């Protein structure tokens, strides 16, 4: 679809949410079921009444240009970030995620849980 | 009157046609937008005083109501 | 403590995007924040264009220099583009226009020390914040 | 019995048209202070209203 | 607050038939404006907007209305009238409708479309700076819920006057077709391409073509929502017939909010 | 609204001419003005004699229209009348609306005695996050 | 906790090594240090760069591993490289962490003329009853 249209941008913001789903491709996120384990989305939605996830800051990306980082820019930094509730009372969460980086604290993945900490804060 | 200094693109009323309140009168791309003007009140608007790829002034009469 | 901003800039820095535009927002937000709290004083030394106005706007005093100290929005270029109108930088935001005509300016000093003489004056009166007493 | 009943206050139903007019009816018929407006307004510090509105809400129950 | 029954279901699940004509609402030529009330009253309760001063400045309409029977003060740009600019008499409009929503604590919802400030001398002369400021002033100092949606342009100064992030907005979100930029890249190719590039087409270059070419560059690279959802100043980027959810669900979020801010007798606003 | 929220030390002085609603922007009594001298050549009235004579004698200069009297010499009478009367400072003292009718040379020694009487005014408003100012 | 609690002028001054969390149990700007000055002889860092180098640059060290190269004359080469290049105050400096990079003869004066400025401090908090701290 024409990118010049609201038909084709609103189709790209589409496939760009479905690429946030495995940032780092599904070969990981096979790798990690094939290790048993949930990946950090799973964990939210396992522990978040079901559609209840408000996602935060999903399409962020890092800044660093250290040692060739601008190569790879995954989206969400390696961190899922929201709220949502659980038995009906909102709750905000994050979920660090192992298979972006080794799930190692950047800028931006510290300013969205920084972020989600201000939020669960100040909305007590 | 055009709201601002900008070429009329399309004029939308015609000679006597009689115009209801609201009713878009002229098209005039100004500040990079199609901006409408309208009819400020129902009446005939026989006279018109645009044309198409003027660059039409501020404050000019569009069309006596 | 009184918060003393110089203002000298071409409004944002094109190149670094909307960053520029978070910390103007960011900025604005402070000084709303220190609104009546603490005196602020903005001294205009030059042209201020684009979001550098807005911070002396939410300062509580303005001192601008005769005609080295410009202050406006949008150029004159794009005044023109959009209505024509022929101006001057100094007919359009200079400090005798923002003394004379908007109300903006709080003094129109001969010259840079004229200013910071003036500046000094205004705090000889004000106290350094809204829990201190006036000296 | 001090309990307050329906009344039929003009005419007798049959036990059906009863039925059917109960049934009817019958299908028709914890603290978080966080952030409460009296803490937003900003007070004197000897304004009266810091015991007769403030305390009168946060202690109140 | 009146009671009503929110569905159960995500925003996805719960999208009516009215909320999926946000999707085409905004029109494909940047140039063609809208009307914003077709924004407002889907958004709203019922339709219930009651608009204040329907008259005084028509490049943005504020009133009042519900989302889930919570009261709601909308501000909201309006294309229709020019290009919905900020101006001095829609400034002072919005900065008192929305210190009268924050005296009352009654949340606020910016629907945001600027291109910036109405370029004049005579806006000039009268104070835009001045007068303009107040409406910067009021959105900061309002501590109420505060919910941007971003529906298609958000540039320079303007981006900040209506409820950037820093100025506390506390849930922002950008539809696709949202623009947040410096400036048109119409005015940002002459300066990020000017100084080497397009000077340097005295070498006896197509100039005209060189600047549209590099115009519908800086357009597909930085005139997007995305640029800000990577930096944070857009928590979300959302289909326009999520709306109605995310606005609703943020203010359930933030009915109670605690701000800290420094003591003071009171604010000095720019008049 | 500026000077009725304001709870610092307010002092008037009336110099010369205050009438209508005038009176009630330049610091008021009422307004809480804490104190309000006059000088002598005060006058302080609801209207300028010659507007305030053309509704207080309004049925007597139609009479002296209809009997075709110099209705020009009647109006200069009664307002001649008028001004001596009321357009004066001493009606507002009578109802203590200006705390004393001072000489000139009495104003700096109000104004100080005044200034070091009211460092600490006990004074407040009901509870409010903020005031909506008529912007 | 104890320091991110503590609400009193709160000073740092950085002399050789600052490195990893320990930059964070020590009191860093975002931990509300109200001044923070570095000698020049200041290392803040993530991690010493004979660590750092077995990430960093852990590709250069199996490529040279695959060709059987000199890797200790490699890993030399390269921590040498980090060292000059990061293991400094200049990085934290730019970053704005280090508000200035002093003499540290001047860091008596620092001291002393920051806790001046800082005799006086306000921090807001949310409200809570008390604070949990880990044990
Ligand atoms: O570029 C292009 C020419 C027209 C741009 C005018 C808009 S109006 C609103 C905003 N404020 C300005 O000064 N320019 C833009």
């Amino acid at each position: 679809v024409d990118i010049h249209t609201t038909a084709g941008k609103l189709a790209d913001l589409k496939r760009r949410t479905e690429e946030t789903l495995h940032p780092v491709g599904e070969a990981a996120v096979d790798k990690v079921h094939a290790k048993g384990k949930l990946t950090a989305r799973e964990r939210i939605l396992a522990l978040l009444d079901e559609g209840s996830f408000v996602e935060l800051d999903a399409l962020a990306k890092h800044r660093s240009t250290n040692f060739g980082l601008e190569k790879n820019r995954p989206l969400g930094d390696g961190v899922i970030t929201g709220y949502g509730t659980i038995d009906g009372r909102d709750v905000c969460i994050f979920s660090q995620d192992a298979t972006v980086f080794g799930g190692s604290l950047g800028e931006v993945y510290g300013e969205k849980i920084v972020k989600v900490q201000e939020l669960a804060i100040k909305t007590g | 009157t055009a709201p601002m200094q900008g070429t009329v693109v399309k004029v939308a009323v015609e000679e006597g046609q009689e115009v209801s309140a609201g009713d878009l009168v002229v098209v005039l791309e100004a500040m990079k937008m199609e901006n409408p003007v309208t009819a400020h009140k129902d009446g005939t608007i026989t006279g018109l005083a645009v044309e198409a790829g003027a660059a039409i002034t501020q404050g000019t009469v569009i069309a006596e109501i | 403590r009184p918060l003393i901003g110089i203002n000298d800039g071409a409004g944002a820095r094109i190149q670094e995007g909307v960053v520029s535009l978070g910390l103007y927002s960011r900025i604005f937000h402070n000084n709303i924040k220190a609104s009546g709290v603490i005196p602020q004083i903005s001294l205009i030394m030059g042209a201020a264009a684009g979001g550098h106005v807005y911070s002396p706007a939410l300062t509580d005093f303005v001192v601008m220099v005769d005609q080295t100290s410009q202050m406006f929005i949008t150029g004159p270029d794009v005044i023109k583009t959009v209505t024509g109108e022929d101006v001057t930088m100094e007919e359009l935001g200079g400090a005798h226009t923002h003394m004379a005509k908007s109300g903006t300016a709080h003094y129109v000093a001969s010259g840079e020390q004229d200013a910071f003489d003036y500046v000094r004056d205004l705090l000889s009166y004000l106290p350094p914040n809204n829990y201190a007493d006036p000296p | 019995d001090h309990e307050a009943h329906i009344k039929v206050l003009r005419g007798e139903p049959t036990p059906e048209e009863m039925a059917a007019l109960m049934a009817v009816l019958a299908s028709a018929g914890e603290r978080n202070m966080w952030g409460h407006p009296v803490d937003k307004l900003r007070y004197s510090v000897f304004s009266w209203q810091r015991v007769t509105l403030l305390e009168r809400t946060h202690m109140r129950r | 607050l009146y009671p009503v029954a929110i569905p159960e279901g995500s925003i996805e699940e719960t999208l009516t038939d009215e909320d999926l004509e946000l999707d085409t609402l905004i029109p494909d030529s940047p140039n063609q404006p809208y009307d914003m009330h077709e924004v407002i009253t889907r958004i709203l309760d019922d339709d219930e907007f009651l608009e204040v001063q329907a008259g005084y400045a028509g490049n943005i309409v504020v009133g009042f209305g519900r989302v889930e029977g919570r009261p709601v003060g909308i501000v909201a740009n309006q294309p229709t009238q020019f290009a919905g600019c900020l101006d001095i008499n829609a400034s002072e409009k919005a900065a008192r409708f929305i210190r009268t929503c924050d005296c009352f604590n009654i949340p606020i919802v910016l629907l945001v479309d600027v291109p910036g400030f109405l370029p004049g001398t005579d806006q000039e002369y009268n104070g835009i700076i001045r007068r303009g400021a107040k409406l910067l002033y009021a959105y900061g100092e309002a501590t109420v819920a505060k919910v941007t949606v971003i529906t298609r342009k958000s540039y320079g100064g303007a981006y900040c006057v209506m409820g950037s992030k820093d100025m506390g907005a506390d849930v922002v979100v950008a539809w696709p077709t949202a623009q947040i930029a410096v400036m048109g890249a119409s005015g940002a190719v002459g300066f990020v391409y000017r100084q080497q590039l397009k000077e340097a087409a005295k070498n006896g270059e197509d100039v005209d073509a060189l600047r549209l070419e590099l115009q519908q560059t800086y357009e597909d690279t930085l005139v997007n929502p995305y640029i800000a959802a990577e930096r944070g100043y857009v928590d979300a980027v959302i289909p326009p017939s999520h709306t109605r959810g995310y606005v609703a669900n943020a203010l359930r979020l933030l009915e109670r909010k605690i701000v800290q801010m420094p003591p003071k007798k009171h604010g000095n606003i720019p008049l």
